[PDB]
């Protein structure tokens, strides 16, 4: 794959701090409020 | 460490599924890394990582 | 109702973050390619110069 390659010269790609699943309750409190 | 047929890298060796014509050697990825090779001796599919 | 007609055939709207996405694999992948280079040195593998 494109990241192993990566993963393998010295490339790697650090983890978003927020996983998808937070970011899903910010946008959705941020939307929950505003209703 | 290894070398197959003078290919000369340093991975960790798998059986892999991917599938090779008869007549081929190595396989690659995109980046032009040799992502996986096949054992001459006893011909199976060897991933490198 | 026409918000998700268009994103369940429009590739394009989110243009905006798929070239953003591409640009850096682009550049990723671009900055790989140049371990393949000899940059005017005799090979591109360390160990085989």
């Amino acid at each position: 794959d494109l990241i192993c390659a990566q993963k393998f010269n010295g490339l790697t790609v650090l983890p978003p701090l927020l996983t998808d699943e937070m970011i899903a309750q910010y946008t959705s409190a941020l939307l929950a409020g505003t209703i | 460490n290894f070398n197959f047929n003078g290919l000369t890298g340093t991975g960790v060796l798998t059986e892999s599924n991917k599938k090779f014509l008869p007549f081929q050697q190595f396989g690659r990825d995109i980046a032009d890394t040799t992502d996986a090779v096949r054992d001459p001796q006893t011909l199976e599919i060897l991933d490198i990582t | 109702g026409k918000i998700q007609d268009s994103l369940s055939s429009t590739a394009s709207a989110l243009g905006k973050l798929q070239d953003v996405v591409n640009q850096n694999a682009q550049a990723l992948n671009t900055l790989v390619k140049q371990l393949s280079s000899n940059f005017g040195a005799i090979s591109s593998v360390l160990n085989d110069i």
